[PDB]
DNA sequence: AGGACAGCGTGTCAGCAATA
RNA sequence: UGCUGA
């Protein structure tokens, strides 16, 4: 029921425990990203009747 | 993050980048960081008797 | 009763209840009683009123060959909606959930059984199918009746819906209560434009609006002529006809001239101009040729036979009866009662003429009533049934006039030949709103009868079923006297809830406690009870002088002459019966007793209305404590306290239920409306109906055009208790914000407001719009081969990956201008057309409905695509409070530059403190403190008007609340400057207030045109905003540009940015038309004079050339001197 | 619709106190005591939960 | 394999060119397209 | 020549649906 | 024609 843009917003406002001092800023137009500047997380959930 | 009903599914990949709370609040690290000057209270006369 | 269980103060522990989402066992019952007048009227119109309508329906006799045939309609029946014929499967019923998905009308089948006879011995009953009539939603002929909220959720419905509307092409028309003069009551009027009706007419006359069983209405005017004579004007089929009285009185009653005269001089038997003028009416035009009832009927028959279009084989005496039955006093069955009613209306014109009575203002609600959806529906149904009879027998008479003996073989093939009619006529009145009728239905208005009901919010929707329109013609009037808010609309119309522009004073709204009467009762034992009480029948022996007696009327029928010292006791006895529900007096009869003195007050007499369209309102009947219901005219002769301790011993006959009974439903949602100035509170009512909120719960199903949704609404922490009676938190409208009243930025002045940027980035007031577009592809083609199937020819480079093999975008895909949007496929040829997305805004497809043809046999031609457009608060969007304090968003102030308080907080709205001094919205300054106290103590305070007096103030109360939380009485906390870091010298006023977001965004109101569609007729920019759209300059603006003496700016703009053309002229003969080009050198040559070297070019506009062409279109010549 | 993740004025995270708030109200605690027991001191945060209307529970009731 | 969910039956019907647009197991005339797994990118601002 | 009267008139400012 | 904005 939650939209895609609203889900993206809600996900942006969630605080991550990575310390930012071990990372670096993504260069302009660095869409891909690398171990140096990005962290990736996955949410995959499905609801079923028990 | 959301609520689901049987048959409903979420599946996504989130990318986290570094940034300062100046270009978006999501990157801000403190609830509030305000300050207040120390109050000073002086009894010019001895108050007594209810 | 019905207003008990009204909350005493609002609560907040209903949200956060373990049962919040469980659909309830029965529907709310306070929300149901809002559209109750729209549904209970239709319920009568379609079942009990339809039989009566068809019962009048004079049998349509006419001549075939040498034969006379009679056709009567015995019954007509409307059936609930259902799958067309049986050509469909698995469910006969048809629920309004569809026809909103598809775009169709919820229409039931209307069928009648006619009975045709030939002289009355040969007869057969055929059952014809008349057509389709639209159906209201919860109207007893609808499939959603008797369904609990849980079963109303499995059909895709609101679980809290009260229909009261129609779905004409899936648009929910909301026919609204228009204002009519009155019914079955003579209103004496002084209208100066009446003396133009003839040679000796005066500006005096009593008008009567007659309605019979809600199926027929007629307007009759009795005019006074200077001679002392009275005329009667009747209208038949929109033509005005004038009959001297006396012709009418002698026809209606077989009485001598003496008892008749003795009747029109009943109360003024000493006056001698009257006695002489009555005799002139009886003798001057009636002893001139006709002195028996039949001769009068015969003469009246001959003059009016031509325009009443009567049957040729009708005696003239029968054609007269037709006029009296169909044009004068429709309401009364008898001709003797019709005589006594025409005599009381005349006895009244004589009193208005002699200045013994006061003209009745037609614009006071005392002399006004409402036109409900059922009265318009039946009054159109009956007229269309009569028209159907007429058309079938037009076809009959016109076909052959041939030996009906064997023609009884095709009688049904004949009736069906014109039974093809009644369907489309009905949808016009509903889809368009305007009325096409031979008789205007005794209405006076022929447009705006039905309107679109838009669910922008649930406060826009709920106000369509409580609106009352004075009339659509009054929007065009020099004088403004139907816009005066007279003191007689106390408790019946809301003072504050009126549109605040061109519709002001004309579109009103009912108070919360007011209600329309819709029940129909027997009212047959009432005339026999009135006589037990003390009335003396119209027949005689009044026991006094006819001047010390009150004329008793009961719904148009004059019972007659209750004595003058028995009228008070009779009125009080009748009022006690209605209150205690004794006798059979309807709980809502209006016992009125307009006293008589020697002064020119309103005409005296005891009226007793019980008709089905008057407005009533509850009031606590003191001396009985039994919750009486009073009407608009009955309320003028009684004292009604508001607060207790205002009740006195002799004074204060009644008392009002709640102190805020006077205010509308929406005006009861404004917090502390008592401390704001009135133009503001009236403004609040128009801004609460343009708010972006939560409009409904059923998306994926509606397929509307636009639908604004606010993501995370909240419920006000300070709200009137009535907000909790009609749960309005099922549909929230705004958000609570921490507002500081400070002048800090330089960008919040003159009505502009500041929004913190971190609040806006954390989701403050985010929103969306749903644009549903119905693509029916029966367009782009006519009745040929199917060029219509959504589909992609395999491999098209145009739709490589934007469509999904059925020529429809993916659900979830993002659309931008120039993106593929659909792909049809002409099945025969085998060619596709990509049809690109042209809106210059980004959206995401969120659903696509594939619809069929109503017989489950459609072929992939119609679809409905819903796009989602994110509309978050930008700069230029309009916000508002609940007190009329609108203002655009001018800045998004960084969160580190905002003035932080000594508690660490930081406002998220900055509101300049200069909107208070001139607008005097002291309710915002109280809402801030109330909401801050609520957020602090976890409470929920009420902002009900009139609950806080001078002795118990609101500021005292909420300042004590604040001081009990460690804050300060006056609501000021001291801030620091987020830019210099110093504690400002002034302590700021901060609090929590409830902001609504308005539907007007700069994204919908911005235009730039450079060049584009040049209108072909004038070679000028086209206009609008959808194309490039230019900006009309105008005649008012060129004047200012030349005042500055900037001729060249005014030259450059008009000539070069508009129609600058380079035409040729016959310089010698000065004609624009003359120069000619050779067929391909192409040297210009003059047609009128054969000279080719005279032609030279001149700069000129195209509209100049267009004007030379237009002037030639009349033989006029424009000869122009070239230099 | 659903609980905001962070309070709009401050940025404090209140998206994890919805179920705890509902649980302390089912236990008999006033909204004031309940908002106190969750750590919502300044009234900007207290209004974020006190005036929240959970409409995700009413949208999650129409067919899939 | 283009799927469409019925309006109230919720049965997956696959429709094509040249065939009517009614639903099996019922006869309703409105059918919603289905969301497939396709990748879309959104920004968290 | 005292009238009676029939006869023209205008009416700030831009948008949208929708439909003739 | 019903709406809406200054
Ligand atoms: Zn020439
Ligand atoms: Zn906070
Ligand atoms: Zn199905």
């Amino acid at each position: 029921i939650v939209q895609d843009e609203i889900l993206a917003h809600r996900l942006g406002l969630i605080p991550i425990h990575a310390d930012p001092r071990l990372f670096e800023y993504r260069n302009q137009g660095d869409e891909e990203g690398t171990e140096i500047d990005t962290l990736q997380f996955r949410l995959q959930v499905r609801c079923t009747r028990n | 993050i959301a609520q689901l009903r049987p048959g409903q599914e979420i599946d996504l990949l989130m990318h986290c980048v570094k940034g300062i709370g100046k270009d978006h609040a999501k990157f801000s690290p403190v609830a509030t960081a305000s300050y207040r000057l120390l109050p000073d209270i002086t009894l010019l006369e001895p108050v007594e008797g209810e | 009763s019905r207003w008990r269980n009204l909350p005493s103060g609002p609560s907040l522990k209903h949200l956060t209840d373990p049962s919040y989402g469980i659909p309830r066992e029965q529907q709310k019952a306070a929300l149901q009683e809002l559209t109750r007048a729209h549904v209970e009227s239709f319920n009568y119109a379609v079942h009990e009123g339809l039989g009566l309508a068809v019962q009048a329906i004079p049998p349509f006799e006419f001549a075939f060959k040498d034969e006379r045939i009679s056709f009567t309609i015995l019954d007509a029946v409307i059936s609930p909606p259902t799958v067309p014929k049986g050509t469909i499967c698995k469910e006969a019923n048809v629920y309004p959930a569809e026809c909103r998905g598809r775009r169709s009308t919820y229409r039931g089948k209307l069928t009648a059984d006619i009975n045709w006879a030939v002289n009355g011995i040969s007869k057969g009953i055929i059952k014809q199918f008349l057509g389709y009539v639209p159906i209201m939603v919860k109207s007893k002929l609808c499939n959603l009746r008797n369904l609990p909220p849980q079963a109303l959720i499995e059909h895709h419905e609101e679980a809290e819906e009260m229909g009261g509307y129609f779905i004409i092409n899936g648009i929910e028309k909301v026919i609204r209560m228009l204002i009519m003069p009155r019914r079955n009551f003579p209103i004496a009027m002084i209208r100066p434009k009446w003396k133009t009706r003839g040679p000796g007419y005066t500006q005096y006359g009593v008008s009567m609006h007659c309605v019979r069983e809600e199926h027929s209405a007629v307007n009759m005017n009795l005019h006074y002529l200077e001679n002392g004579t009275v005329m009667l004007n009747f209208i038949y089929r929109k033509e005005l006809f004038f009959l001297p009285l006396g012709f009418a009185l002698k026809a209606l009653v077989s009485f001598s001239d003496y008892q008749i005269f003795q009747e029109l001089i009943k109360g003024k038997e000493d006056d001698s101009f009257l006695r002489n003028s009555v005799s002139q009416m009886l003798r001057i035009v009636m002893e001139e040729g006709c002195s028996t009832q039949k001769q009068v009927l015969n003469y009246l028959g001959e003059c009016f036979r031509v325009k009443l279009n009567v049957p040729d084989w009708y005696p003239n005496e029968q054609a007269a009866e037709f006029l009296f039955n169909q044009c004068i006093c429709i309401h009364l069955k008898s001709n003797t009662e019709k005589f006594y009613m025409l005599c009381l209306m005349t006895r009244k014109l004589f009193a208005l003429a002699k200045g013994e009575c006061m003209e009745d203002n037609p614009d006071s609600l005392v002399n006004q009533e409402v036109l409900t959806p059922g009265q318009l529906f039946l009054m159109f149904l009956k007229e269309k049934l009569e028209g159907w009879l007429v058309s079938i027998k037009i076809a009959f008479d016109k076909k052959a006039q041939k030996t009906s003996v064997s023609m009884n073989t095709d009688n049904l093939m004949r009736i069906f030949t014109m039974g093809i009619d009644l369907t489309k006529p009905f949808e016009y009145l509903f889809a368009t709103g305007n009325l096409r009728s031979k008789t205007g239905l005794g209405l006076l208005q022929d447009s705006g009868l039905c309107v679109v009901a838009d669910k922008l919010n649930f406060i826009r929707y709920l106000s369509h079923f409580r609106c009352v329109h004075r009339g659509a013609d009054f929007a065009k009037m020099r004088t403004t006297t139907v816009r005066r808010l007279l003191p007689e609309s106390w408790g019946f119309l809301c003072p504050v809830h009126t549109p605040d522009g061109e519709p002001c004073g004309l579109m009103n709204h009912l108070t919360a406690v007011c209600e329309v009467v819709t029940q129909f009762v027997y009212t047959a034992s009432i005339p026999a009870l009135l006589c037990n009480l003390g009335v003396t029948p119209i027949d005689g022996a009044p026991h006094r002088s006819y001047s010390e007696c009150y004329p008793v009327l009961l719904d148009g029928v004059m019972v007659g002459w209750v004595d003058k010292d028995l009228a008070p006791g009779i009125a009080d006895s009748l009022r006690h019966f209605k209150v205690l529900r004794e006798k059979r007096i309807p709980p809502w009869m209006e016992v009125v007793l307009i006293p008589m003195t020697g002064k020119p007050s309103l005409y005296p007499g005891l009226f007793l209305f019980t008709t089905p369209c008057r407005l009533v309102r509850p009031v606590q009947n003191l001396a009985l404590g039994k919750e009486e219901l009073i009407g608009t005219m009955e309320q003028i002769f009684m004292n009604v306290a508001i607060f207790e301790d205002e009740v006195f011993a002799g004074v204060t006959t009644h008392q009002e239920l709640f102190p805020h009974s006077l205010l509308s439903v929406i005006a009861n949602f404004i917090p502390f409306s008592d401390h704001n100035q009135s133009p503001r509170n009236m403004y609040q009512c128009q801004m609460g109906k343009q708010t972006m909120g939560f409009p409904l719960l059923t998306y994926q199903d509606r397929s509307d055009n636009k639908l604004y949704r606010l993501q995370t609404p909240q419920s006000p922490l300070v709200r009137p208790s009535m907000y909790d009676y009609y749960d309005m938190d099922n549909y929230p409208i705004g958000t609570n914000a921490i507002v500081a009243v400070i002048s800090y930025t330089g960008y919040d002045m003159e009505d502009a407001m500041i929004v913190n940027k971190a609040s806006w980035e954390r989701g403050f007031a985010h929103g969306s719009v749903y644009k549903s577009e119905f693509i029916d592809l029966s367009e782009k083609i006519k009745q040929g081969d199917s060029s219509l199937v959504f589909g992609i020819k395999p491999g098209d480079p145009r739709v490589l990956q934007k469509l999904d093999d059925d020529g429809l975008p993916f659900i979830g895909a993002k659309l931008q201008y120039g993106d593929p949007y659909y792909s049809y496929l002409n099945l025969n040829t085998g060619e596709s057309f990509v049809m690109y997305y042209k809106s210059k805004e980004n959206c995401v497809v969120d659903n696509i409905k594939v619809c069929s043809n109503d017989t489950g046999s459609g072929k992939f031609k119609c679809v409905c695509i819903t796009m989602r457009v994110p509309r978050n608060p930008t700069i230029g969007d309009k916000f508002a409070s609940r007190h009329g304090q609108k203002g655009i968003l001018s800045r998004l102030w960084p969160a580190e530059d905002m003035p932080f308080t000594e508690s660490g907080m930081v406002p998220d709205i900055l509101f300049n403190p200069h909107g208070f001094p001139s607008r005097m919205t002291i309710g915002m300054l109280i809402e801030s403190m109330a909401g801050k106290s609520a957020a602090l103590h976890g409470l929920c305070h009420d902002a009900t008007p009139f609950i806080f007096s001078e002795e118990n103030s609101a500021l005292e109360y909420f300042g004590e609340m604040l001081k009990a939380a460690g804050y300060n009485f006056y609501g000021t906390e001291r801030l620091y400057s987020g830019i210099s870091g110093l504690e400002l010298e002034a302590d700021i006023f901060i609090g929590v207030v409830y902001y609504q977001r308005l539907r007007h965004m700069v994204s919908d109101k911005f235009q730039v045109r450079t060049t584009g569609a040049r209108d072909r007729v004038t070679n000028q920019p086209i206009g609008g905003r959808n194309v490039q759209g230019g900006i009309r300059f105008g005649e008012m603006e060129r004047d200012a540009l030349l005042a500055h003496g900037t001729s060249f700016l005014l030259h450059d703009r008009l000539f070069n940015c508009s129609d600058r053309s380079v035409a040729h002229v016959c310089v010698k003969c000065g004609s624009l038309l003359s120069p000619l080009l050779e067929k391909p050198n192409r040297k210009y040559n003059c047609t009128l004079c054969s000279r080719s070297d005279t032609i030279d070019t001149v700069s000129v506009p195209y509209v100049f050339r267009y004007f030379v062409a237009e002037l030639a279109a009349m033989n006029i010549k424009v000869k122009l001197d070239v230099v | 619709m659903i609980i905001p993740v962070r309070c709009f004025t401050c940025g404090k995270i209140v998206g994890n106190k919805w179920e705890a708030y509902l649980g302390l109200l089912q236990a008999e605690y006033t909204e004031g005591d309940a908002l106190d027991a969750l750590g919502l001191k300044r009234y900007c945060c207290r209004r974020m939960l006190l005036a929240h209307v959970d409409l995700i529970e009413k949208l999650l009731n129409y067919a899939p | 394999p283009m799927i469409y969910i019925c309006g109230e039956c919720h049965t997956e019907n696959e429709i094509k060119s040249r065939d009517p647009i009614r639903c099996r197991e019922c006869g309703y005339r409105i059918m919603y397209k289905k969301r497939t797994k396709r990748l879309v990118v959104f920004d968290a601002r």
